[PDB]
Formats: structure tokens, C-alpha cells, sequence
RNA sequence: GACCAUGUCCUGUAGAGCACUCACAAGGCUAAAACCUUAUGAAACUCCGAAGGGGCACGCGUUUAGUCCGGGAGUGAGGCUGCGAGAGCUAACUUCCGUAGCCGAGAGGGAAACAACCCAGACCAUCAGCUAAGGUCCCUAAAUGAUCGCUCAGUGGUUAAGGAUGUGUCGUCGCAUAGACAGCCAGGAGGUUGGCUUAGAAGCAGCCACCCUUCAAAGAGUGCGUAAUAGCUCACUGGUCGAGUGACGAUGCGCCGAAAAUGAUCGGGGCUCAAGUGAUCUACCGAAGCUAUGGAUUCAACUCGGAGUUGUCUGGUAGGGGAGCGUU
RNA sequence: UAGUUUGACUGGGGCGGUCGCCUCCCAAAAUGUAACGGAGGCGCCCAAAGGUCACCUCAAGACGGUUGGAAAUCGUCUGUAGAGCGCAAAGGUAGAAGGUGGCUUGACUGCGAGACUGACACGUCGAGCAGGGAGGAAACUCGGGCUUAGUGAACCGGUGGUACCGUGUGGAAGGGCCAUCGAUCAACGGAUAAAAGUUACCCCGGGGAUAACAGGCUGAUCUCCCCCGAGAGUCCAUAUCGGCGG
RNA sequence: CACCCCCGUGCCCAUAGCACUGUGGAACCACCCCACCCCAUGCCGAACUGGGUCGUGAAACACAGCAGCGCCAAUGAUACUCGGACCGCAGGGUCCCGGAAAAGUCGGUCAGCGCGGGGGUU
């Protein structure tokens, strides 16, 4: 089974260290990557690609990781933790997190 | 609460001999006024067989 | 037989309600009879003791889901 | 009455009956009116004298059985050492559990059958019929 | 500090349950493991699970202890009882632990007597008073007390399995002024000297099976009988008979069961014409406990330059401390 | 010839057994708690059974199947676990501690706030700081192993460093310190470096703290009685005898 | 929190789960789609994974009905027990006061609260 997901989130104990938490979908290329402060039950900074377009997913990945960096640093975010889906840190994801830290 | 002493504190289980003690009755034939606070009237329900609860 | 071997005083040495400093060991176990919520961290043969200085509070839905957080 | 395998010893106690206060299966029964143990032998001795009364018969539930071990320390010894090794097997035994159930046998016959295996018994009895049954 | 109350947390015992492990009871199902209905035990089994118990915090409440630091010790053989376990034989004035209390270190009243049990912790003095346990017939202090019973056994004043038309209190089942239980006369039947048996077994050794006729009236039928039938009785029938009976049951008090060694006994006398008993209620006796008057120490406050007042305290072994008396 | 050694517990001594550490029950729902009480393990292992990063999910059953068939192996369905966890068991564990690879050694040096535990002495856990490493993209995790056994103070010495003492001064001999090695000293807090019997020729000092006798308490065993009643007694349980049980 | 609905991620922590089942469709999600290479299978693009439309709501998933199952679960009555006070030689047991389960019945539920976004009534 899917037992990707529950470990990688178990292992996000170090939300007792303060730092936000990057959940991401590489599903249908939603990828839609949320950032969350686990201790109210709130997310802060949505990324939903809905019209980006952007071409192969790969790309439109990064993309939508660039375009969260920023969406987040309008509120002042800095602290990263990069909460993999099941999903490996593979390329398609990893643009994710290339762009986004690329530029926070 | 009136509370008189008429059995010893000897031979009874130690927690009944230092409460007869904080009731500050050492002597049997004592008596005492008593407040109606739960925590008194428990510490009186504890050794009620040995006293004469008058009221 | 005979045989025996030396207590273990194992326990919940710090029942919830006790104020703790930091390093407070509040739980012994065999195992993880406890599974040490926020503040708190878990040794080597498992017990599990405070890092933060504050009052000590059981989560305890129970089953082996019984947790022991710290609050400042 | 003699337990195929176990692990090897016991100990003891008593209170009040929690299993079997009621009869099912027979017709009659007999019950304990005092706690005890009860050895396999005085069991078997009920069953050849109630078989004795049930020639051709076969209603004869035993709904007890000696679980306990019970191990007396050998010829003359001073204290020392475990208790020795089993002497012989009982069963508890507190009030108000049934021992005893036939079916198929009219009254007066069921009734002389409990009065003789009740008589190598150590124990008060009582013999009843069912019908405060849930 | 200590007890007690609130709040909170932690626990896996009693109990209780089979959901896992071992065990185990009657069947159905079937190449029997498995499975289902039903049924159970478990120190090393737990789906569960109190009472209690421990830590914290408060004191929302009565009390007086505690903590550390320095000098001196002794003790490191425990004993019983009750509760909870182990070991034992569910033996022991047995042995080993937990726990409470007493004894050790404890006087006084009760238990005839008696470290442990029940009452009650002795500062001193009194020819003063109330009580505790326990008592009130004489010994022997104090009701031959009162009221409803219970037991006629000296039970009381030594056990049990088991028996008993012993006796009260309820209580369940039958058949009766269309007249029953014992109780007297009257009948005892039919194939049938019934199948199944050993050598004969024929109400009436005994394994297997009980229907059918003639009847106001009787079971191929009870215990006896010689080895077999008769024989006197019985279960239904009847003139009489004239009113209750018979059954298992719960129980209260008793009987038997119930033999040991120098001489008997409840402590003794004696007790039912209660001095036994269960239920109630008083009235008094009854301690070195409590109260009264007097008296002195330990401590502490309170006053004057140990004294005195008020409170309080004063059983005591090893021991620690303190004030003093006697001899050279 | 001589001076000595020759262990303790022990329902009396001897014999047998036991002596340290771990697990469970006893242990009476805190911690603790005895027994020659009931059960069983340890005196090691692992260059990867570590650190880290990443990835898989186990028994067992049924239907189906090649030489195998009750159980090799593959295939489907059910499958909070009925498996596994190096050895014993309890706890624990399914988001892994179980299984399988890549990298490397944190199986580091210097420290230790705080506690648990013990009469001590030992023992346990431990956040975070330094120097510097290792894995990961990172958060982060590493100063041994899921945990609890795998162990012995102190003395006297071996081996490598270090440059503290080193006797008049300079050196060296020797010593100190840091690291490490030598222990069934297992009677496992460990009397010496180095040790067995025997006494009925016995002697001393003690003990009813403790056996042989006798009394006592108990009454398993012994002696006796009673209940039942199977059968024996042709017949008829009880004239006698009375199984198996109480 | 205008009304629904979808993707995700929490709190909760079987009264939420199972099964039977019906709705769902290019909006969302999901399989199918191809593989020399990123990347990988101790054999297989099944799994990760990279390049995408058709097709299809089959399967999975979401959401409703659903009391066959599981899950919860009284009251009442006990068991037991703190203190008090008793009887039996003994195993054992009783009484007063107060705390009080477990099992079972009665009955309850196929949940309940957020946060961000996506597309709907245009
Ligand atoms: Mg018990
Ligand atoms: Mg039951
Ligand atoms: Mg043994
Ligand atoms: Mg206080
Ligand atoms: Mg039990
Ligand atoms: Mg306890
Ligand atoms: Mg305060
Ligand atoms: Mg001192
Ligand atoms: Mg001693
Ligand atoms: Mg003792
Ligand atoms: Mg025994
Ligand atoms: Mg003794
Ligand atoms: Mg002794
Ligand atoms: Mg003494
Ligand atoms: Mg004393
Ligand atoms: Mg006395
Ligand atoms: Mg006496
Ligand atoms: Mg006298
Ligand atoms: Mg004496
Ligand atoms: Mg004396
Ligand atoms: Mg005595
Ligand atoms: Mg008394
Ligand atoms: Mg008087
Ligand atoms: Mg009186
Ligand atoms: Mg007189
Ligand atoms: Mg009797
Ligand atoms: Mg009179
Ligand atoms: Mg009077
Ligand atoms: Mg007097
Ligand atoms: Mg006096
Ligand atoms: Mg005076
Ligand atoms: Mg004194
Ligand atoms: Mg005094
Ligand atoms: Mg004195
Ligand atoms: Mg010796
Ligand atoms: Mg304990
Ligand atoms: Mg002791
Ligand atoms: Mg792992
Ligand atoms: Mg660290
Ligand atoms: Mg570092
Ligand atoms: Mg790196
Ligand atoms: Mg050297
Ligand atoms: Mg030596
Ligand atoms: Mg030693
Ligand atoms: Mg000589
Ligand atoms: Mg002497
Ligand atoms: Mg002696
Ligand atoms: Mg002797
Ligand atoms: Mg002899
Ligand atoms: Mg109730
Ligand atoms: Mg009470
Ligand atoms: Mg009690
Ligand atoms: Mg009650």
C-alpha cells in the first residue's frame, strides 16, 4: 500500500521545531502544494495550478513552485520544511522545491 | 457540630489516632464546637465511632 | 529455580499535575508503555523526559495512545 | 479428570460461584451446597454409581472437571525443596454451581440416583428442576 | 509537618469474562486441525475492570509537628492476633512475607486462672461522683427487672457425614357434610401353569416388553413364601364409619451420632417454680479512663529585678539529657 | 621435622543443592517486599544484526495448479497481526523496532543542565556547547544494537604516548599522569602471591539461639468407629463380609 | 458559514469500520496511453517514474441509503470493597454505612468539527 505517505508525514515530527510544512500532490500534475501551520488547523499559502498552463509538467511544476515562493513571502514566510508526498524527490517534484527556494 | 471523645485512641489504626489528634480531643470526655466545612466533617465521619455526634 | 533478579522501579515517575525542570524523568518503561508528546523526549531504554521546564499533562486516549506533553 | 498437559502446580482460595449457577442439557440436575475441591476419583465413583442406576442410559452430563493440581511432599520429610509432585487432580467447587444432570429418567429415579452419588461426596447437595431458565 | 477535603494524574488486584494462550464439557458438521449451537477453569490467561492506594497542587480547614546541621547512643534474635498471600495436609503455640494493633518497654477492670484477646495509657493525695468493656440468684459489687416467645435436653456447659411420627413458625402438592386417610367384614379376578431365559422359573431369580375380555370391582399386578403353584395381605370395589388428612419442602430450639487413660465438675453452688435462651427497654454495679477539691514537676506564653499567674504535661527497657544527696 | 590453611546458607550438622547478572508469578491495581517457593535464561554476539538515506509487509487459510502434494514454489481472495524481532521471557511494535539496497563510520575526543536508583560504592537516562566528522535536497538524525543479562572495586605488573617529579646542578635510572592489557578472585563487594584431611585419646569457651530422649502443639501416616451400598452370601445388600467413595 | 460539489490537508482518534449497494464523469480524481533516454525494477514502466489527448466511470475513490455485522452502550440489579461490628473449631460466611463494577438487557451510530484552494447556479 500507499504506506509512502503516512511515514513521510510521521517524520514531520519537526513541526515541533517550528518550521511550516510543504505538502505536495504530483498527481494529475495538480501539484497544488499547500504550506501549512499544523498547530491551528490552517493552511496559509495555496499554489493550485487552475489556468498556469506552463507546457510539460515538469516545468509547469517548477513554475508553480516559483509562483508560491512568492505568494507565500507577501505574509513573511522563510522556514521550509519540504513534506514530500509519497512521491520522490524525482525531478518533477524537485523543480517544486528548486524554484520555490530559488527564490523565498 | 458538637463532637465529644468516648472511646480510646488506643489499639485503633494510626490514621484515626492523629485524627482525633487534629480534632484536639486528647482525652476521652472532651468535647468541641466544630465548623460545618466539608473538610472538618470528614475528618469527623472518619472517627464518628468513637465520638457522640450531638448536632 | 530459586532464581530471581532486581527489581526495576519502573514507572510514571511524574504523575500529571507535577511541575517539572527540564531533564525530569517522568515516565520508565520496558518500551513505549508511553509515547511522549510535545516538550518532551524519549532515551535510550525508553524512558522519556522533559526538555522544558513547565507543569506535565497526560494525552491518554489510551491502547498505547497515551502521551506525555509538558506545558510552559 | 486426570488433565492430558499443563503447567505443573497451584495454590488456592475461595469465593462464591461465577460459572454454571444454572442447569442446561439434562432434565434434573444436582448442585453444591458448600465450597470445595472435589478429586477426579469421587467424580468417577458419581459416574460408576449413576451408571450403575443407568444401565442401557447415556444421560449422564458431567459439567465439572478437576483442572487443579494438588501436590502432597513425600513419606517423612523435614520442609525443604518444592512441593513434591502432584498427588492428585481437584476441581473447585463453590456454591450454588451444579455438578450434576441426567435427562430420560423419571423423578423418583433420577432422585435415588443423585441420593447415592451424592453420598460419596464430600459435600452438601441438592437436587433441581429447570425452569427459572433464560 | 500531620490528619482530612477538593482537583488531577498513575495502577492491573477483588470481581468478572473468554476476545488471544493452556485446559476443558454435550452435540452438528465433515479425510479428523479448523468450524457452529451450547457449556466452563485458570499464579505465571485478559474484551474488561472497582473499592482502595500512591505523587503532585491547594488549604478554600482542624491541628503541631517538620527540615537541615553538629555531640552521644543503643538496636540489627522478635512474639502473638485479625485480614491478604506463599511453603505445609486450607495441620501446627509450624516456617516465610504484606499489613493493622497489642506485647516487647504496659500498670488498672473484664475474659475462674492467662504478654498477645475486650475494655482502658497509672504525676501525687481522698472512707467523693459519672461511666467503658464486662455484669446484676449465693459465693461476689449491682433488677429472684419488665414483655412476647423458644428449648424439658442439664441442651446451656466438646465436633461431623448421616438419620429421627421431637417440637414451634411460615410455606408448596393431592383427595373430603355428590362423604376420603388408618381403622372391622366383605372380593380378589380373565386367557395366564403369559412370551425371554438355566434343569423346572408360572404377582412373587432374572435380560427385553406391556395392549386386548368379561366388570358397581380388580394393575399379566406390591413385600413375604419351598427349589416351583397354592396360602394370609395389598393397589381399585363395599354396608359401616364420621371428621380432616397425607406429601415432599424452608426454617427456630433441640435427640442420636459422641470411647482414654490418678477424681469429678459451667470457676463452684445451684438453675426450667429460669440463674438457659432470640427480641426489645430500662435501673444500678463496675477501672489507676473521665469528673471534684487539694497538691508538685516539664514546657510555653505573661508580668515584676529561679519567683507568681493561666494553660499544659508527667507508663516505660537499651539509651541521651538535666537537678541534686552521701564518703575519704 | 615445623608453622598453618581446610567457606557460608541450611526448619539440628553431614550429603545433595545454592552463592553473580537478566525474565515472569508470588508482590495483596503506587515503588518496594521472604522462602532449600513456582517457571527459564546469561558469562555472548553483529565490519554490519551499526549511523544515515531510501524502499518493501508479515503469519494462516481456502480455490488453482510442473516432477511436489497434509506443508516445496508461483497465482488470486480474506488477512490491527493471529508473524517477525540473534539467544529467556515480559513490555513494546503495522505510519516499524520486522525485511532489502546505497553510501560511510557518531562502535568520536572534550563536557555535562537536570533527574531516576542505591546505606555506601556502583549503576541508569540525559537536552544542549566545542572541535570535527557521516548520511540526506533539505527539516533532521548519529557520542552503538527495540529495551531489560552478556559482568568484577581495590593492589601488584605489561604495552603506547606525555614531558609533571626525579634528592647539589645537568642528564639518565625509577615514578606520575592519559590510553589500553592481565580475574569461573563464579564463595562473583571479591581475607594471602601462595593451603587438604582426621580425632572415639580429645581439650576450652558457649547454646535449649540447636539435634538425639521425654513432655507439648498438630495429627499427614497409625488405631479405631460410622454413612452409603456395588457385589459376595444359590435365593435374599445389611446372618455374616463390604468395592469405589465420604 | 450565499446554496451544492470536487481535489487536498488537519482535529478527532470504529457511536466514525465492514459488507450489501446506488449515484457519479472530461469540471475535479482515477485507470488506460507510450518509453532510448531522466528514474527504477535483487525478474516485470505492476511499483516508483517521465512524456499525454482520445476512451471510460468499468476498477479505485468520493458521496448518499442502509441497523445483516461489527463499534458503543444505560437504568436496575447484583459481584466486590473503604470504614464500622460480628459468627462459625474450620473451609468459610453475616450485619450496619458508604463507594461500586464486569457480563447481559434497554437502547445509540453507519459520525462529528476546521483550513486553503478548484470548478458550478453567469
Ligand atoms: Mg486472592
Ligand atoms: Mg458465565
Ligand atoms: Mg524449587
Ligand atoms: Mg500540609
Ligand atoms: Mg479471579
Ligand atoms: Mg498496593
Ligand atoms: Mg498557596
Ligand atoms: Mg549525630
Ligand atoms: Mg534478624
Ligand atoms: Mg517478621
Ligand atoms: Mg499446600
Ligand atoms: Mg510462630
Ligand atoms: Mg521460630
Ligand atoms: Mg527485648
Ligand atoms: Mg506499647
Ligand atoms: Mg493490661
Ligand atoms: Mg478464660
Ligand atoms: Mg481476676
Ligand atoms: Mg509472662
Ligand atoms: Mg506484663
Ligand atoms: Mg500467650
Ligand atoms: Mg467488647
Ligand atoms: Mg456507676
Ligand atoms: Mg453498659
Ligand atoms: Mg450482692
Ligand atoms: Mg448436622
Ligand atoms: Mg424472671
Ligand atoms: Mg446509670
Ligand atoms: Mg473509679
Ligand atoms: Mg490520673
Ligand atoms: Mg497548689
Ligand atoms: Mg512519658
Ligand atoms: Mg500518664
Ligand atoms: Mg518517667
Ligand atoms: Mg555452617
Ligand atoms: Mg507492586
Ligand atoms: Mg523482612
Ligand atoms: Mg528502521
Ligand atoms: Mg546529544
Ligand atoms: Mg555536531
Ligand atoms: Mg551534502
Ligand atoms: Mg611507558
Ligand atoms: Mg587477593
Ligand atoms: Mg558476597
Ligand atoms: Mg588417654
Ligand atoms: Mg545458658
Ligand atoms: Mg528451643
Ligand atoms: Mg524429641
Ligand atoms: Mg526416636
Ligand atoms: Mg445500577
Ligand atoms: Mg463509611
Ligand atoms: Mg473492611
Ligand atoms: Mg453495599
Amino acid at each position: 500500500r500507499r504506506k509512502l505517505r503516512t511515514r513521510r508525514k510521521v517524520r514531520t515530527t519537526t513541526a515541533a521545531s517550528g518550521r511550516l510544512r510543504l505538502s505536495v500532490y504530483r498527481s494529475s500534475k495538480h501539484i497544488y502544494a499547500q504550506i501549512i501551520d499544523d498547530s491551528r488547523g490552517q493552511t496559509l499559502a495555496a499554489a493550485s495550478s487552475a489556468a498556469l498552463k506552463s507546457g510539460n509538467k515538469t516545468d509547469t511544476a517548477a513554475a508553480v513552485g516559483k509562483a508560491l515562493a512568492a505568494a507565500a513571502a507577501e505574509k513573511g514566510i522563510k522556514q521550509v520544511v519540504f513534506d514530500r508526498g509519497s512521491y520522490k524527490y524525482h525531478g518533477r517534484v524537485k523543480a517544486l522545491a528548486d524554484a520555490a527556494r530559488e527564490g523565498g | 457540630m458538637k463532637i465529644k471523645l468516648v472511646r480510646s485512641v488506643i489499639g485503633r489504626p494510626g490514621n484515626q489516632v492523629k485524627t482525633v489528634q487534629a480534632l484536639g480531643l486528647r482525652k476521652i470526655g472532651d468535647s468541641r464546637e466544630v465548623s460545618d466545612t466539608p473538610a472538618v466533617r470528614g475528618m469527623v465521619k472518619t472517627v464518628k465511632h468513637l465520638l457522640e455526634v450531638q448536632e | 529455580n530459586g532464581r530471581d533478579s532486581n527489581p526495576k522501579y519502573l514507572g510514571v515517575k511524574k504523575f500529571g499535575g507535577e511541575v517539572v525542570k527540564a531533564g525530569n524523568i517522568l515516565v520508565r518503561q520496558r518500551g513505549t508503555k508511553f509515547k511522549a508528546g510535545q516538550g518532551v523526549g524519549m532515551g535510550r531504554d525508553h524512558t522519556l523526559f522533559a526538555l522544558s521546564d513547565g507543569k506535565v499533562v497526560f494525552i491518554n486516549k489510551g491502547k498505547g495512545a497515551r502521551f506525555i506533553s509538558i506545558e510552559a | 479428570k486426570r488433565t492430558k498437559f499443563r503447567k505443573q502446580f497451584r495454590g488456592r482460595m475461595t469465593g462464591d460461584a461465577k460459572g454454571g449457577d444454572y442447569v442446561a442439557f439434562g432434565d434434573y440436575g444436582l448442585i453444591a451446597m458448600e465450597p470445595a475441591w472435589i478429586k477426579s476419583n469421587q467424580i468417577e465413583a458419581c459416574r460408576i454409581v449413576m451408571s450403575r442406576h443407568f444401565r442401557r442410559g447415556g444421560k449422564i452430563y458431567i459439567r465439572i472437571f478437576p483442572d487443579k493440581p494438588v501436590t502432597k511432599k513425600p513419606a517423612e520429610t523435614r520442609m525443604g525443596k518444592g512441593k513434591g509432585a502432584v498427588e492428585y487432580w481437584v476441581s473447585v467447587v463453590k456454591p450454588g454451581r451444579v455438578m450434576f444432570e441426567v435427562a430420560g429418567v423419571t423423578e423418583e429415579q433420577a432422585k435415588e440416583a443423585f441420593r447415592l452419588a451424592g453420598h460419596k461426596l464430600p459435600i452438601q447437595t441438592k437436587m433441581v428442576k429447570r425452569e427459572v431458565y433464560d
